[PDB]
Order: structure tokens, then sequence, then C-alpha cells
């Protein structure tokens, strides 16, 4: 439903709850649509997340 | 194909 394709992860931060959030480039959406998402929202994006974490 | 929930 509110689920979209991830093009890439661009940055990360820890919020106030100590949860990692990731700055997402959404495939097919322009850079003004980028959003910070908590780690759980990346359930469908295992490969790009692990690449981001290892780099 | 990578998917995620967008707030
Ligand atoms: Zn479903
Ligand atoms: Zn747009
Ligand atoms: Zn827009
Ligand atoms: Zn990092």
């Amino acid at each position: 439903a509110d689920v979209y394709e991830v093009e890439d992860i661009l940055a990360d931060r820890v919020n106030k709850n100590g949860i990692n959030e990731y700055y997402i480039k959404w495939a097919g959406y322009d850079w003004y649509d980028n959003t910070w998402e908590p780690e759980q929202n990346l359930f469908g994006a295992e490969k790009v997340l692990k690449k981001w974490k290892k780099r | 194909k990578q998917t995620a929930r967008k707030s």
C-alpha cells in the first residue's frame, strides 16, 4: 500500500528514540521526495541496506 | 528489487 521501491540510501542518523533512520531516494521520484525512514520500514530493502551498512 | 514503507 504505502510501500514503494527504494532506489538508494544516501545518509543515516539516530533519532531521539535511538533508532537508525535512513535517507531514501525513491525510484521514480525526484530528490524533493526523499524521506528519512526508520530501520524497520526497510523490511523490503535488505540488500541495499546491508550494502549501505558494510560500505 | 528493493522495497520499503514511506511515511
Ligand atoms: Zn501485501
Ligand atoms: Zn515527486
Ligand atoms: Zn513531490
Ligand atoms: Zn553508515
